[PDB]
């Protein structure tokens, strides 16, 4: 019953979970072609990634 | 009927769960420890490590529709889950 | 505020926003008929709020009755509906 | 149907839910009052008596 | 007896006890209003 | 000095409007946050009720009394109750006043702040006085009373910080604005046809030369200039508010430095 | 009930303009906007706190007790 | 107990500092100050969870330059900037108040 073990539900061969609500909207703007991030901003964002390896 | 057992040689997810839980129960009951204690105060993690090293002394009796059964040692089985 | 949930200015709450009194009333009867039935509430020997009003009266039958109204202060909490 | 196929149980809690982006999928925030109400009869063993001793 | 009651429909006090019925001596009503406790009440303004 | 430069545009008793330059963004934002949050001041905290024959409920009156502004010049001369070694409260750490009245005439009586009476010893410290900005000096309207009523109570006020709770809020509004012309392109103005006409000009826009369409984007520019306007609640003079906020921020930084030295 | 002591968002005190506000409404027969402007309520976040208030205590006090 | 300092393991000359009862107000100030030091290789912060005033700051610097010393220098710079700000603002307030003595 652990969450990850049901990421892919055998109901329709589709992962039931996904990104929804604001998080989904944010992705489109972020990865958009017209998006650019300034240095100061990046360092803060990088530190949010818990699995960041420490490489710029 | 240990010869020509028609069941798979791999170990089942349900079997994984029950074996792990039972071994954890024994660990909690001051049962014999079979590997080194590496700070894993969690008994369930101890059982996980034991299964990783095939140090669990248990055998499973799988049943068939007709009531017949096969006995498989945990060290025989293949763990890929 | 991902789903329908909401962010509310905390300091605004502290300044009075959506503060609410909440009065509740308890009633009890001293006892049943006087036909050899006895009971009362004279401090016998051995939710959250304050006492606002205590009202004591009697029914048309002469049995004493008591009504207690207590009140409290709701302060908006996370999870409430709006 | 009312007592066997289902039944009132214990060691349970019910309340309202909410969102938390800062929380891992496999995680869930539990109200402190509930954590002080539900329990678990953990068994005393050499590897946990110290922590159990403090908890008691 | 004890200042336990106040005569609803009038500022007057009744201060009655057991076996004193509930009639208001000046109003005749059956309505008693418990005399407010003389102890002080603490609130944290917030 | 070589540090941040200041140029006040307007100055009154209620609000101060000025321009801060030669400073980064983080520092200005920190000044705003601090002036809002960590400005130690005085406020009614404990309310004890003797009698209340009024319409309103006790807790209601206590809550309202919590938010009446109070004089706090010498608040620094006052000590927090959480640190004062006295039980419950003491003059060295708290201010005691009372509120007594009762209906006298058939017309309503408006119980105001000016009816609050200072009791405890102020030791001459300019603190505890209710603040009245009213033209008639009547002060805030605590409550109302009918003829056959009575209200008496005792209030104790302690030094506290708005961060802990709003009632200690010393500063109401902080207008804060920079790069009104949007030279830095920190914003993408939403528009139907053209932002140049669909967006109004900020009053501060007249304090810089309007940007030239023919110049390329200055990608090296810093958000240098800043325009701020602080409206005090009257509890403290506005300049004193700015000074206290600056001091509190510097003191937090100094505390971090002291903790580093102890480390 | 009665005038709240402080504006919920601004924090600007408003529990002192009630009397002069009613005066300007009746004594000077001005509109709400002009009166509020005279009081210095230059933000709608604070103008609201008076403009929308409903004074009930006047009616509670009608009761004799 | 208010502060905790520990060494990072994913890179050298990198440290992680936990500040208790602290938040953006000073954290972003400190980060902005840090990123103006040439010897600093990396500097950022985050807030783990709004419910707690726990502030996490990671900083990596060049060899032979202790990140703790860089933090000390940043603090000193911030203190001096605040002092200069206060002095200038006090003088400006006096000069403008000379006019405000008549207009309050
Ligand atoms: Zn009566
Ligand atoms: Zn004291
Ligand atoms: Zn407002």
């Amino acid at each position: 019953c652990a969450v990850p073990l049901q990421i892919v539900s055998p109901q329709s061969n589709k992962p039931c979970m996904g990104i929804v609500q604001d998080t989904l909207c944010g992705i489109r703007k972020l990865t958009l072609r017209d998006t650019f991030i300034e240095l100061d901003q990046v360092l803060n964002m990088l530190y949010w990634v818990p699995d960041w390896d420490g490489v710029i | 009927p240990k010869d020509q057992r028609a069941t798979t040689p791999y170990m089942t997810k349900y079997e994984r769960a029950r074996i792990l839980g039972t071994r954890a129960l024994q660990i909690s009951m001051n049962a014999p420890v079979f590997v080194d204690l590496e700070g894993e105060t969690d008994p369930l993690r101890i059982a996980m490590k034991e299964l990783a090293e095939k140090k669990i002394p248990l055998v499973i009796r799988r049943y068939l529709p007709d009531g017949s059964f096969e006995d498989w040692s945990v060290e025989e089985l293949i763990v890929d889950l | 505020n991902q789903e329908d949930s909401m962010i509310m200015n905390q300091s605004s709450i502290d300044r009075g926003l959506f503060r609410s009194l909440f009065f509740r009333s308890y009633m009890d009867q001293e006892k049943k008929y006087g036909m050899s039935i006895t009971e009362t509430f004279e401090k016998p020997q051995r939710e959250n709020g304050i006492v606002d009003q205590v009202l004591v009266t009697t029914n048309q039958d002469g049995l004493k009755f008591v009504k207690v109204r207590v009140r409290t202060t709701k302060i908006p909490q996370i999870g409430d509906k709006f | 149907r009312g007592n066997l196929m289902g039944k009132r149980v214990d060691f349970s809690a019910r309340t309202v839910i909410s969102g938390d982006p800062n929380l891992e999928l496999d995680q869930v925030g539990v109200p402190k009052s509930i954590a002080k109400t539900l329990t678990y009869p953990e068994v005393v063993t050499p590897y946990n008596i110290d922590r159990l001793t403090q908890l008691v | 007896a004890t200042l336990k009651y106040i005569c609803a429909e009038c500022s007057s006090k009744l201060s009655l006890s057991r076996t004193d019925a509930v009639r208001c001596k000046d109003c005749g009503h059956r309505i008693l209003l418990k005399a407010r406790t003389k102890r002080l009440v603490q609130f944290e303004a917030r | 000095e070589e540090g941040p430069q200041v140029k006040i545009r307007e100055a009154s008793k209620d609000n101060v409007d000025f321009i801060l330059s030669n400073v980064d963004l983080a520092m200005a934002n920190s000044l705003r946050r601090v002036m809002i949050a960590e400005i130690p001041t005085l406020a009614i905290d404990s309310v004890e009720v003797e009698t209340n024959t009024t319409v309103l409920a006790d807790e209601f009156i206590a809550h309202r009394l919590g938010l009446i502004p109070l004089q706090s010049m010498d608040i620094e001369q006052l000590e927090y109750s959480r640190d004062c070694f006295c039980e419950d409260h003491c003059d060295k750490c708290s201010v005691v006043l009372t509120l007594q009245a009762f209906g006298e005439s058939e017309s309503t009586t408006n119980v105001y702040s000016k009816d609050l009476v200072i009791v405890s010893n102020l030791m001459g410290r300019n603190i505890g006085h209710p603040i009245i900005q009213d033209k008639e000096g009547n002060g805030v309207l605590i409550c109302k009373l009918r003829k056959g009523q009575e209200l008496k109570l005792t209030c104790v006020a302690k030094k506290g910080i708005a961060k802990e709770h709003a009632k200690w809020g010393p500063a109401a509004a902080i207008e804060f604005e920079y790069d009104p012309w949007n030279k830095l392109k920190h914003t993408d103005y939403w528009y139907e046809q053209d932002s140049a006409k669909e967006w109004p000009q900020s009053k501060n826009c007249e304090y810089e030369d309007p940007p030239n369409e023919g110049d390329p984007f200055d990608y090296k520019a810093q958000a240098d200039t800043f325009y701020m306007n602080v409206e005090s609640v009257g509890s403290i003079p506005v300049d004193q508010v700015v000074v206290r906020g600056i001091d509190t921020l510097q003191k937090k930084v100094a505390s971090i430095l002291l903790a580093l030295t102890q480390m | 009930m009665i005038v709240p002591v402080r504006c919920f968002s601004c924090g600007k005190v408003v529990g002192d303009k009630w009397e002069s506000y009613l005066n300007l409404l009746q004594e000077d027969e001005l509109d709400e906007g002009t009166a509020l402007s005279r009081l210095g309520l230059k933000r709608y976040c604070c103008r609201r706190m008076i403009l929308t208030h409903v004074d009930l205590i006047e009616k509670f006090l009608r009761y004799n007790p | 107990s208010k502060l905790k300092i520990d060494p990072d393991t994913k890179a050298p000359n990198a440290v992680v500092i936990t500040f208790e009862k602290e938040d953006h107000t000073l954290g972003n100030l400190i980060r902005a100050e840090l990123l103006n030091d040439r010897k600093v290789l990396f500097a950022a912060y985050k807030v783990e969870h709004p419910f707690f005033a726990r502030f996490k700051l990671r900083i990596q610097t060049t060899e032979g330059y202790d990140p703790k010393d860089a933090l000390k220098n940043a603090c000193n710079s911030i203190i001096n900037k605040l002092g200069a700000l206060k002095t200038n603002f006090e003088t400006e307030w006096n000069l403008q108040t000379l006019a405000a003595d008549d207009a309050f």
